[PDB]
């Protein structure tokens, strides 16, 4: 509860007073084919 | 005279920081008449040329209402 109070304290109450590639493709090929990532 | 006078200025007083609705303002405007010290002029008249108009307006000051545990209620509802 104190902690969702400080979150809600974080934009009200800002004052005081708180209120306390052909290589890439060739690679993705050879995975593809591979199956394998 | 003068005696009167003071007590004129403690009426007065008394009755500024009484808070009513039918206040002061019907004893002022019939208060035209000698509210104020008249024993030596000069300082009688602008005496009573200041106590006629009571002297300004301006609010401030924070949680000062009734039940404080209500004026945050009171900050807590400027925002909407």
């Amino acid at each position: 509860a104190y902690n969702c109070a400080i979150s809600v304290i974080c934009c009200v109450f800002n004052e005081l007073k708180f209120y306390q590639s052909t290589l890439s493709e060739e690679m993705s090929q050879f995975d593809f084919s591979t199956g394998v990532q | 005279e003068q005696r009167f006078n003071n007590f004129l200025k403690a009426l007065q007083e008394k009755v500024e920081i009484k808070q009513l609705n039918h206040f002061w303002e019907i004893v002022v405007q019939d208060g035209i008449t000698l509210i104020t010290k008249e024993e030596a002029s000069g300082s009688s008249v602008t005496a009573e040329e200041a106590k006629k108009f009571l002297a300004k307006d301006k609010p401030s000051g924070d949680t000062a209402a009734v039940f404080e545990e209500g004026g945050d209620v009171d900050d807590l509802l400027d925002m909407i």
